[PDB]
């Protein structure tokens, strides 16, 4: 209800309200691929926590189509459903602090 | 020697032989075949004309020729 | 010396420009301040210039508001000449 | 014997240099706010708190990620087949008494 | 003996000789070009043919930058005279000298080889990935010429920086004009032959620099940190040769030489800081293209003040001394007609204006009136004033008026009407176009085949 | 510019002086050999190109390019957002960046921003605020400017209250007039 | 009277190293090309020798000359190991978080670091002993045991890391830097296999161009270790 | 919209946009500069 | 938690989330151009959009740089791959805008033509939904 209510909570929200608007996050650059594999990120934990039948992660799926192309979600979903998506690997399944 | 004094004293003193003009004509004669040749090849490797008739690849009127 | 002569430089400041080569140095020094400045003090600064209501008026802008607001052209000019799309055909 | 450069250019300029570059770094981000707090960790708030879960013993230990998420992809799916976290503790407990 | 060689002035006429050849296919390829655009169809290259349209715009470029005009005016009139400038018996690497013209040699029978053996494909003078990547062997071949040529022009920059310990005179502006150029190559080449060898690897080696999650961006960037670079190191040897004439022939002392020397210096230190205003349409960030527009204009200061004090150079002159030589003409000619193509270079510097006319056939025109117009006519000006010194007879240039207009008259019916097309607007690197451009087209063809006739005359 | 080698040449205390210069300038040289013609020739390099006044402006542009050129290197790497030094938030998903997204909305609005975009009537004849509201609050909102930009711009006239069209090319009569025909909603 | 330089009137070298070189290109054998590189390192020391043989001019001149060619050269080296490190930092927003075993900081840098400095302390006292006129035997050959071990190192390394070429643009340019080093470092062995003491002494161009070249490659590796190990 | 024959469109035509007025008036602002830079030059190209 | 991803309210009801439509456009042969199409600029699938609208488009390339130009609209975007570029326009006056692809991308760089037709939101909504 607030008028800030958007920032309040998350920076997510603000295009979660306004889903064809820029992310507060990149709207200082044109180019948008890091907006695309936040989203996808953000698409992937929910479906972790609730399941793909969720409205919630459904919609998260819908603002991921908002900002990524089709040809590169669909190959990103392929790799997401083997399990060798690196944005949806368990992070007890991470390798990125071995080695160095 | 005096011969040796002018750098090509031959063709500076105007005593060369035309051949060498000829060669140099030649080479740059050459040098532009690369440009022709090769789109005449090619031409006919992927249509079978050397060249095409203008506006031959639109539609064209009956009596067009 | 900014947008300077610096024939005059010479002329009228003998003793600040004795020593040429130093002179030189502070021509590029200056200036390159004068450019490090402006990117960090006129562009960088955050959340600065956005007070649309203190738009600078100056003396010229208030010469020709008045001149107009004693005639009708202020009034004329502001108003909205036309705000239908279609006229009506008789 | 004559001189070109600094007396001492070499750690002059190197040092010096850094020193520029940091104290810059700190005035920059006082001009921002940026918070100037290290946090090594991932922000994933329900994967922290299942991790809190093992460290209270709610969870067993060496459970893996993939044992509690409401989505597996097809690769966590074939591991789920061959998993035995009861098994695995045991055979920790036995290296455990051997050693001692 | 002629390959043996190692005199530097020999060798000089060896590069002016060879970029006349080399100069015929250039040519060639120019003509192909304007007829094809003559009208709207297909007029000599079939529509399965049209890869061959590809390779001979892509060609063309690249054999008129580095295998013509560059070696030209950076290796040609350069190796002739600069050591006489400088007071000196010789060039200071005889050797070195020897082995670049017979590389430059090399690398252009490679290309040409590669036009009658490999698959005729193209991808632009400025080999974008991953168009470039993804070609066939050809495009191997001509990295191999490119990186070959590169070999020869640092060598021959490290010949000419060498005259600064040997010079027994005054460095006069045009011995700067080829020392700066000098400096300018041996900054910008390693970072190309660097971009070079990552295309190669791409290519040839299965790397994955320009695949996805490789930036493809970042080739444009260290290409074009030598490609701007390289368009002021093909003119700047050009301003040195108009100073020479412009004082010579009128009779007058070259005016603010100090001026006119720390102008090519800071053009120099100001072109190798501009590079991506070739890149104004990818989607830099605001401040990126605020900063290079900005930059980008502030060269014209410097570039300004050596057209002045040229100006300055021919008025006062004598009237008695007869104006009507051809490399007087050509001389002045340059003055009229680089402003012209520096001009339309600070509109297109306007990105706001350049995203209109990116990729248009204004940017043609624009980088034509500078080089196949400025930039020729500078080199024939100065063979024309070496004439006696070099010897070369047989033709009918120094004297002749017909020749000058004709030439300057077609050269402006082939490219003034491209700057036109550019708000039509007609793309670059097409042969195929609306049937509503044709006029425009038409008229510039008619001035390509127009000049190419001019140039029987001569003999 | 003395003339005789007698005659001393005055020389500042620095780093860049006419004594700094003489210690190095034939570092290099096989040309300076003796003291006379050492001096000679050094002093013949400072009358050329210290003494000359044309040269000095150079130097300003010089040194205001590359000021401007250092200035926007450093900022890029201060507080450009998307440019990375530390490697803490590179070692992170993206929606975990916290500390690097703090520098995103402040890098949005740099004051040249909120100054100069009022001044976009200038350039735009129809609907120049087309895009001057927005209701998320990311940036200001947007009011035109009251004069021209100083300059090149006599098409227009000094001050927009003079233009009689102005305000009947105005977003707001624009959108009164197509809201009128049930057109559209903006 | 003597002329100021004695002109070189005519070369041959010229023509058949660029002969060689084409040869790379027009081959159809990869055996053919070792062996055109084996043409290429003759004619290259020919004309090394030629440069030798110019001595007898005794121009005071020509070292100077040559000793700015080489600044020249390692300035383009510099500007090369340059390009690399951009084409390294313009991709570093993708690097860190991806599936990628990246290089410890503890056993690579430290020997390799404390390798590369014993390096340059045996090239500093060849520089030393260069100006004392004199010379040990031994010097070389700790040089040669230095580049055995670092050539043992390296390949060891390459061969069991886990992560190829094509895995990501991180392990390319950490392969690619490298390999450059090691190039550089090969071309080290190259110049330095033919060290001798000659009685010229201090009129001898190689010696200045060793200690400048040795100095630079473990400059560069500096820069390598501070950007990709630690 | 379309190219039309023989038009020089010098600058741009049929913007529909407000950016693609900004272009076009951007040009037209500083052509007469450019008229008057090149005038003022050639006008001295003379003995 | 739930809250950690931000859905509308309408949503979280049962309100259909929207589904996106792709299609491909094509050049117009030149055997198969009817008589009033314009050569080398016509498409078997134009790209319809409102007018007096806020459009962002995102543009990028699959395979090589192309480039996204539609003169009249002033947008001049490079398709490159990796680069997901935003432009915002807003149309003023209906039409159809014609372009061509403004970077050399291979044999028929030229036979990419870019047709945008902006129409009344009435009529837009009436054809999104029957398309
Ligand atoms: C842009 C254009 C327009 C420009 C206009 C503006 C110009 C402004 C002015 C510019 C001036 C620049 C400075 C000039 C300085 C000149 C100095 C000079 O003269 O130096 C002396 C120099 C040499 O004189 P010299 O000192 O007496 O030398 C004595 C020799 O060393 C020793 O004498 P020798 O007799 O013993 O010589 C040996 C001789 C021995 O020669 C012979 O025995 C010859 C026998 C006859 C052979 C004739 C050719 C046969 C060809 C057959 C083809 C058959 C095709 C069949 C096809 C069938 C199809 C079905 O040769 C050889 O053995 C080797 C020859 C190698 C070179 C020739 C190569 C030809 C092309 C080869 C192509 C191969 C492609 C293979 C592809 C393979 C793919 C698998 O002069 C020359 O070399 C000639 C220069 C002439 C021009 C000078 C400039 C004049 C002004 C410009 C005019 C316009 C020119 C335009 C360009 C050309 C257009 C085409
Ligand atoms: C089982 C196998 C096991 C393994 C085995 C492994 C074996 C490993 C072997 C490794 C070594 C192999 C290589 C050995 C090289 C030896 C070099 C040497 O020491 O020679 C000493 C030797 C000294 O000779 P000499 O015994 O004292 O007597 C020589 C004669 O008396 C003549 O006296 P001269 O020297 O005074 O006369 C020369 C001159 C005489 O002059 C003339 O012929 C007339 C004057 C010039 C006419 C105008 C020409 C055009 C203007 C050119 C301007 C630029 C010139 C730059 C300088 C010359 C560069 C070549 O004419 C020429 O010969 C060439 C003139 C220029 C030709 C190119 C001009 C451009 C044409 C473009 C056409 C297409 C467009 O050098 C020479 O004289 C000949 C050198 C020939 C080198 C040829 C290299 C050609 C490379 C072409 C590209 C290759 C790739 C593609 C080829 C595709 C083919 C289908
Ligand atoms: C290039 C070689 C690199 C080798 C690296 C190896 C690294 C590992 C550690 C080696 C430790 C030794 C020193 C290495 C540094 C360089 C030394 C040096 O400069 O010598 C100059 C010295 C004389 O040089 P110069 O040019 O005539 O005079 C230069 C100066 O003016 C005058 O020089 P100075 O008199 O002032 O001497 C400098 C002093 C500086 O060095 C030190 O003081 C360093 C002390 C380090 C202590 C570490 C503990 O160096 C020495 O005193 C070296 C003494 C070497 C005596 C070698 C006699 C022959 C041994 C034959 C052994 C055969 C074994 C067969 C086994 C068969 C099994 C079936 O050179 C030699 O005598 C040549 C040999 C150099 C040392 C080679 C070391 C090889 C070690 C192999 C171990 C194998 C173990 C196998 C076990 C098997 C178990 C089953
Ligand atoms: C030698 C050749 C040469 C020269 C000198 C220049 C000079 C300049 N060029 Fe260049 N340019 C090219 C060759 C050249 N260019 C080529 C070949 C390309 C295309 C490459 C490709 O894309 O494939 C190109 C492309 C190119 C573009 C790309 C446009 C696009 O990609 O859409 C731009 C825009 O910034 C540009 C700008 C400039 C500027 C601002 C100058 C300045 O140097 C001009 C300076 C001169 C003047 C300004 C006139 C003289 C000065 C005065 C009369 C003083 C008074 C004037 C003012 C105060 C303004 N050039
Ligand atoms: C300096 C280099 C140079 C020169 C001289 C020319 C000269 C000419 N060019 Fe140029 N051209 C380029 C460099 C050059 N060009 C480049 C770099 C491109 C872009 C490539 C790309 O798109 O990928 C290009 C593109 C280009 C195209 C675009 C094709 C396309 O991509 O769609 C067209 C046709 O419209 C064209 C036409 C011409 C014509 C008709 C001439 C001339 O024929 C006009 C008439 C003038 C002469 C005939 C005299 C020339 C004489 C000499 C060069 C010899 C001089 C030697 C001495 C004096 C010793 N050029
Ligand atoms: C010799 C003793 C041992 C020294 C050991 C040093 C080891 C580490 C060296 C690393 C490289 C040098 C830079 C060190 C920086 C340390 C501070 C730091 O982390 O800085 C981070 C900061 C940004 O970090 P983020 O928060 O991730 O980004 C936020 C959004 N932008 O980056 C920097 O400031 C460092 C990078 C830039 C360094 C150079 C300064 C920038 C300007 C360069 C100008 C170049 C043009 C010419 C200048 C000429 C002189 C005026
Ligand atoms: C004498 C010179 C000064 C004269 C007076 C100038 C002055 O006061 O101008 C004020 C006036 C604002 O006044 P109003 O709009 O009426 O009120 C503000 C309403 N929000 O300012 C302006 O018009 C803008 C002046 C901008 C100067 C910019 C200087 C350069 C800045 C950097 C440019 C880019 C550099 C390269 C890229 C850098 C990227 C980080
Ligand atoms: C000549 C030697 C000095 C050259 C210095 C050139 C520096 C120019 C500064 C340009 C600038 O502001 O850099 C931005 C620009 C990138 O901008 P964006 O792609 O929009 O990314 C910004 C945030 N993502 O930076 C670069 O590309 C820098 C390239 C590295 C140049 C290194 C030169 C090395 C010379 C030795
Ligand atoms: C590489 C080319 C470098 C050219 C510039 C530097 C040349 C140079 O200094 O070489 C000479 C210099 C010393 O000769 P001086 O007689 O002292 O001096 C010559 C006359 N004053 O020679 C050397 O550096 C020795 C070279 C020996 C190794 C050669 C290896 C060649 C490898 C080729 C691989 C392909
Ligand atoms: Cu696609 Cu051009
Ligand atoms: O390129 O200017
Ligand atoms: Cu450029
Ligand atoms: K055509
Ligand atoms: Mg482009």
């Amino acid at each position: 209800e607030s008028a800030d209510a958007l920032f309040v909570g998350t920076l997510d929200r603000l295009t979660a309200e306004h889903p064809h608007t820029d992310d507060p996050r990149f709207a200082f650059q044109s180019n948008q691929w890091n907006n695309c594999e936040l989203r996808f990120t953000q698409f992937c934990r929910c479906t972790r926590e609730l399941g793909e039948d969720d409205p919630r992660c459904k919609y998260q799926y819908y603002r991921a189509q908002t900002v990524c192309h089709e040809f590169l979600l669909e190959d990103w979903m392929e790799h997401r459903h083997r399990g060798t998506c690196d944005l949806d690997i368990m992070p007890d399944r991470q390798v990125i602090h071995m080695r160095g | 020697n005096l011969e040796d004094h002018f750098d090509l004293a031959e063709y500076m003193m105007k005593m060369h032989n035309p051949m060498s003009e000829y060669l140099y004509w030649i080479a740059g004669f050459v040098s532009g075949l690369h440009g022709i040749l090769p789109l005449l090849h090619s031409n006919y490797y992927f249509s079978g004309m050397f060249l095409p008739r203008d506006n031959d690849n639109t539609q064209l009127c009956d009596d067009s020729w | 010396s900014i947008f300077t002569p610096m024939d005059w430089m010479f002329y009228y400041f003998p003793n600040y420009s004795r020593d040429k080569v130093a002179l030189m140095a502070r021509q590029i020094k200056i200036h390159f301040a004068i450019g490090f400045a402006l990117v960090f003090l006129v562009y960088h600064p955050p959340y600065k210039g956005a007070d649309y209501g203190n738009f600078h008026k100056s003396p010229l802008y208030w010469y020709k508001y008045n001149q107009l607001e004693r005639s009708g052209q202020l009034q004329e000019n502001l108003r909205i000449k036309r705000d239908w799309f279609y006229d009506e055909d008789p | 014997g004559r001189r070109l450069l600094h007396g001492n250019y070499f750690t002059r300029y190197l040092f010096g240099s850094l020193a520029v570059i940091w104290i810059a770094e700190y005035a920059a981000a006082c001009q921002y706010g940026i918070p100037r707090h290290r946090n090594p960790n991932w922000m994933w708030s329900w994967w922290l708190e299942k991790q809190n879960q093992i460290k209270n013993g709610e969870i067993p230990a060496n459970t893996p990620g993939y044992a509690m998420v409401k989505w597996n992809n097809e690769a966590e799916q074939r591991w789920l087949k061959t998993l035995n976290v009861e098994a695995m503790n045991e055979e920790f407990a036995r290296r455990r008494e051997a050693y001692y | 003996f002629y390959i043996l060689v190692n005199n530097n002035k020999r060798i000089g006429i060896y590069y002016i000789k060879l970029s006349i050849i080399i100069g015929i296919l250039g040519i060639v390829l120019s003509y192909i070009i304007r007829v094809e655009l003559y009208n709207s169809g297909n007029r000599i290259i079939k529509y399965d043919n049209v890869n061959y349209y590809n390779m001979v715009i892509t060609l063309h470029g690249l054999l008129m930058i580095f295998y013509i005009i560059m070696p030209g005016l950076y290796g040609g009139i350069p190796l002739y005279i600069l050591p006489i400038l400088s007071v000196i018996t010789d060039i200071v690497l005889p050797r070195i000298n020897n082995i670049s013209i017979i590389i430059v040699l090399i690398s252009y029978i490679v290309v040409i080889n590669s036009i009658v053996i490999e698959y005729n494909i193209g991808t632009g003078w400025t080999l974008y990935p991953p168009l470039s990547i993804i070609g066939t062997v050809i495009v191997n071949m001509i990295l191999y010429g490119l990186i070959i040529i590169g070999i020869s022009s640092i060598i021959s920059a490290i010949n000419f920086m060498n005259i600064l310990i040997v010079i027994d005179g005054i460095i006069y502006v045009y011995i700067w004009s080829i020392i700066i150029t000098s400096v300018l190559l041996i900054i910008s080449l390693p970072i190309l032959n660097g971009i070079l060898l990552m295309i190669l690897s791409d290519i040839y080696f299965n790397s994955i620099y320009f695949i996805l999650n490789g930036d493809v961006v970042l080739y444009q960037h260290l290409f074009w940190y030598f490609g701007h670079p390289e368009v002021y190191i093909l003119i700047l040897p050009a301003f040195g040769i108009i100073s020479i004439i412009l004082s010579v022939l009128n009779n007058k002392i070259i005016f603010g030489m100090k001026s006119m020397i720390l102008a090519i210096i800071m053009i120099s230190i100001l072109g190798s800081i501009v590079w991506a205003h070739h890149i104004y349409t990818v989607g830099l960030e605001l401040d990126t293209k605020i900063y290079f527009n900005n930059l980008t204009l502030i060269i014209s200061i410097p570039t300004g003040n050596k057209i002045y004090n040229w100006i300055i150079l021919y008025i006062g002159s004598y009237n008695i001394l007869y104006n009507g030589y051809q490399s007087l003409i050509f001389s002045i000619m340059f003055i009229i007609i680089f402003i012209i193509g520096g001009i339309t270079g600070i509109i297109i510097s306007i990105d706001i204006i350049d995203i209109g006319l990116h990729d248009t056939y204004y940017i043609v025109s624009h980088f034509h009136y500078i080089l196949s117009i400025g930039a020729v006519i500078s080199l024939l000006a100065g063979i024309l004033l070496l004439k006696d010194i070099i010897g070369y007879y047989n033709v009918i240039i120094k004297i002749n008026k017909y020749f000058g207009l004709l030439l300057f008259i077609n050269i402006n019916i082939i490219f003034t009407p491209q700057f036109i097309i550019g708000f039509n607007v007609m793309p670059r690197r097409i042969l195929e176009y609306s049937d509503n451009i044709i006029v425009w087209n038409l008229i510039s063809s008619i001035g390509s085949i127009s000049t190419i006739l001019i140039l029987l005359s001569i003999f | 510019p003395p003339t005789r080698l007698s005659t001393p040449l005055y020389s500042e205390g620095g780093a860049f002086t006419v004594n700094w210069w003489r210690n190095r300038y034939g570092l290099y040289s096989r040309r300076q050999t003796d003291p006379m013609l050492a001096e000679f020739l050094f002093r013949q390099q400072v009358k050329e190109w210290f003494y000359d006044v044309p040269s000095y402006n150079y130097a300003a542009l010089v040194g205001l390019a590359l000021g401007i050129l250092v200035a926007v290197i450093w900022r890029h790497f201060l507080f450009n957002p998307d440019v990375y030094v530390r490697r803490q938030e590179l070692r992170k998903m993206w929606p975990d960046r916290h500390r690097q997204f703090a520098y995103a909305v402040p890098y949005l609005n740099p004051q040249l921003k909120n100054l100069l975009l009022p001044y976009k009537n200038s350039f735009i004849d129809n609907e120049p605020d087309y895009a001057d509201y927005n209701p998320v609050g990311l940036r200001p909102q947007r009011v035109m400017a009251i004069r021209r930009i100083p300059g090149f711009f006599w098409a227009i006239p000094q001050y927009f209250f003079e233009d009689p069209l102005y305000t009947s090319c105005s977003t707001k009569n624009m959108q009164t007039i197509y809201k009128k025909l049930g057109y559209s909603e903006l | 009277f003597e002329l100021n330089i004695n002109i070189i009137n005519y070369n041959y070298l010229g023509i058949i190293i660029t002969v060689i070189i084409s040869i790379y290109i027009y081959n159809n054998s990869n055996i053919i090309s070792v062996y055109n590189s084996n043409l290429l390192l003759i004619n290259i020391n020919i004309w090394m020798k030629y440069n030798i043989l110019d001595m007898l001019n005794l121009n005071v001149l020509d070292y100077k000359i040559l000793l700015w060619i080489v600044v020249i050269i390692i300035s383009n080296e510099i500007l090369l190991f340059v390009s690399f490190y951009w084409i390294y930092y313009h991709n570093y927003i993708n690097y860190y978080h991806v599936n990628i075993l990246i290089l410890n900081s503890y056993n690579i840098v430290y020997n390799n670091i404390i390798l590369l400095t014993l390096l340059s302390t045996i090239v500093n006292i060849k520089f030393y002993n260069y100006i004392l006129s004199y010379y040990k035997y031994i010097l070389s050959y700790l040089i040669y045991y230095n580049n055995y071990m670092f050539n043992n190192k390296i390949i060891l390394e390459y061969k069991n890391n886990s992560n190829y070429t094509n895995d990501s643009v991180y392990m390319t340019s950490y392969f690619y830097i490298i390999l450059l080093h090691y190039i550089h470092i090969y071309d080290s062995i190259i110049l330095i296999v033919v060290y001798n003491y000659v009685n010229y002494k201090n009129i001898n161009n190689y010696y200045i161009n060793i200690n400048i070249y040795y100095h630079l490659i473990e400059v560069l590796y500096i820069v390598i270790s501070i950007l990709l190990y630690l | 919209d379309i190219p039309w024959p023989a038009r020089t469109d010098w600058g741009g035509h049929d913007p529909a946009t407000p950016f693609a007025e900004l272009m076009i008036n951007t040009h037209s602002m500083f052509w007469p500069v450019a008229i008057f830079i090149y005038v003022s030059a050639i006008y001295m190209v003379k003995k | 938690s739930p809250e950690d991803y931000p859905t509308p309210q309408k949503y979280l009801e049962g309100a259909p989330i929207p589904s996106w439509y792709s299609f491909q456009s094509n050049l117009v042969g030149d055997m198969d151009l009817k008589p009033g199409m314009a050569r080398m600029l016509e498409v078997d699938k134009r790209l319809t959009v409102p007018t007096r609208t806020h459009i962002r488009f995102l543009i990028t390339g699959a395979d090589v740089i192309h480039s996204w130009s539609v003169p009249s609209l002033g947008i001049k975007c490079d398709a490159t791959p990796g680069r997901l570029v935003k432009i915002n326009t807003f149309i003023q006056r209906e039409g159809v805008f014609y372009g061509q692809c403004s970077e050399l991308c291979g044999t028929l760089h030229a036979f990419m033509p870019i047709v945008v037709e902006a129409v009344s939101p009435e009529a837009f909504a009436a054809h999104a939904k029957k398309w």
